[PDB]
């Protein structure tokens, strides 16, 4: 999958 | 378009728009607030970031759907519609990124003197150049990538000198720069190294934190761990 | 704005917009297709309905959030911002409903001669007057309610004469007219009666259906049952 | 809660 960037 | 509304009313309406999940409105209210010319508080910077991240996040998701359909078409020789519509969404996305970068350049970054504000805005600049790089294919693609890299690198340099390793903006910056390395710069080893060093240095500093700060920092550390698990 | 695009290209792009969850674009493409002046096929009518239901559904959800905040404020004497923003969202919602009603009046309904198309469009007319009634407070509120009622009633009369009791558009029409009775017309007994009679008459007709038609009809019957469970 | 109108 796509990686996690910052998100709240 | 927001020039006749009071700054405080724009901020209040941005918070209402967030509650109503009206992120395009939220971004327009926060753009109006930035254009009042005053610096933004910590809470106000977060409202600006949340608004535009949601707007551009929907555009990026739509672009990825359409790009996948277009790629499958280029492997029944259908007409121009898929490319045309992907291009329409792409141009909209680029316009939003250019709007954010324009707010940062006029004049949020130049007035940001404290480390927290300056790192925040440079991280944003890296992020929005990264979103431009995701769709870039032409003469300027290497320069867009380098613009993202340069903004992230300046933010990293400040964050390492001025912030503890558990600071949430420092952690989120490192998370996003690592994603840049993996997804944009074709540097998976650099991405993995950065994520691991960031995680380990934050772990060693958790002992200094209150319970609430510990919760904030460990939340972002888990995102670093999730990427390391995906990448290794 | 869509006048220079081919009808078939507008339809193709509406389907791509649906896949990308770009419902505002989807609605604009389908408005352009309607304005070509030709009648809509079954699939095309569904694309038109899906697009606008998603657009107005987001607006209604936001209006309800803001209306609740405004009501709590009117029970610290804050300023005009909550009312102003609720009014902004409300005006946008009314504009979308007026756009849909305008497409139905110019000229989808008058050209719809088959029962399936005519019932579909009259159900839409009832729905969009119902959404106007949800936000109405002034001199014309009773007339908006009666406009919804009249459109639903004509659709019901046609559907009972021309369609089997399991027909999905007949079922969805009855579902929505029952919601109108409960939520708009303050007639919970009429809502319950309509939902029960519709459910029972469809149950008695399921034996005539293929497996695929049975699935379509029972899905809507479950919505009728869900409302009856909520209301009794 | 609010009742269910048609939705796919
Ligand atoms: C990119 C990023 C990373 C962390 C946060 N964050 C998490 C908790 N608090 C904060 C924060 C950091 C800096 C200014 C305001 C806030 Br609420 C936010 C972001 Br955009
Ligand atoms: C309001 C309503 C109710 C049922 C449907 N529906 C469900 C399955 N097929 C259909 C249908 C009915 C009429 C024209 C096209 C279609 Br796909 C749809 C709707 Br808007
Ligand atoms: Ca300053
Ligand atoms: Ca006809
Ligand atoms: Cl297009
Ligand atoms: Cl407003």
């Amino acid at each position: 999958r796509r990686p996690s960037s910052w998100r709240q | 378009a927001m020039g006749s509304m009071e700054r405080a009313s724009l901020i209040q309406k941005a918070k209402l728009a967030e509650q109503a999940e009206r992120y395009e409105d939220m971004a327009a209210f926060m753009k109006g607030a930035v254009e009042k010319g005053e610096e933004l508080s910590c809470e106000e910077r977060n409202l600006l970031s949340v608004a535009y991240k949601n707007v551009v996040g929907g555009q990026r998701a739509a672009w990825r759907v359409l790009s996948s359909i277009e790629q499958k078409s280029n492997e029944e020789e259908k007409g121009p519609e898929v490319r045309e519509y992907r291009e329409k969404v792409e141009t909209e996305l680029q316009g939003v990124c250019d709007t954010v970068l324009g707010l940062l350049d006029s004049h949020l970054i130049k007035e940001a003197g404290d480390a927290e504000s300056r790192v925040f805005y440079l991280k944003m600049k890296g992020d929005y150049y990264r979103y431009l790089a995701e769709v870039a294919t032409g003469d300027d693609k290497k320069r867009i990538i380098d613009s993202a890299r340069s903004a992230y690198q300046e933010a990293m340099d400040i964050s390492k000198k001025e912030m503890p390793p558990t600071n949430p903006i420092r952690l989120g910056l490192a998370l996003n720069f690592s994603v840049f390395h993996y997804e944009i710069a074709n540097s998976p080893e650099e991405a993995i190294s950065l994520a691991k060093t960031t995680f380990d240095e934050a772990m060693a500093d958790l002992h200094t934190l209150s319970e609430d700060s510990y919760k904030d920092s460990t939340l972002i550390m888990q995102l670093l761990r999730d990427n390391l698990t995906l990448w290794t």
